[PDB]
């Protein structure tokens, strides 16, 4: 029936916070502190899209 | 002569009558004594009870903070 769109292989190339599951765990209260608005910018248009080819950005 | 014979006072008293002693705490003590201890067992499992949910709830947001990036 209907045909798949999926994004390209560069657009998803992309440098990555390659540490360990402490390491996130130690810093995860400050993070979720300083770091809110993106975060949360991310979560509402993922929850109100539903698509990640369109939450890349 | 010499034969074997009770001596000239007599064997002493044996005792032949039952000797139960009778002991350990009235059950007004032991029933006092359980129910304390259920006392004081209830109030260290709800203090220890509430520390854990307060240290769950500090995990899962923890937990919630993490989630964007994963």
């Amino acid at each position: 029936p209907g045909i798949v769109e999926l994004p390209s292989l560069e657009d998803l190339k992309v440098q990555e916070v390659k540490v360990s599951s402490s390491v996130l765990k130690a810093a995860a209260h400050h993070y979720g502190a300083q770091c809110d608005k993106p975060n949360k910018e991310f979560m509402l248009c993922r929850w109100e899209e539903k698509d990640p080819r369109r939450c890349l950005e | 002569v010499k034969q074997d014979m009770p001596p000239v006072g007599g064997y002493g008293p044996i005792d032949y009558k039952r000797n139960l002693p009778r002991r350990g705490l009235s059950g007004y003590s032991m029933f006092a004594v359980g129910i304390g201890a259920l006392l004081f067992g209830y109030w260290s499992m709800m203090r220890w009870n509430r520390e854990r949910r307060r240290l769950q709830i500090e995990d899962f947001e923890a937990r919630i903070a993490l989630m964007p990036l994963l």
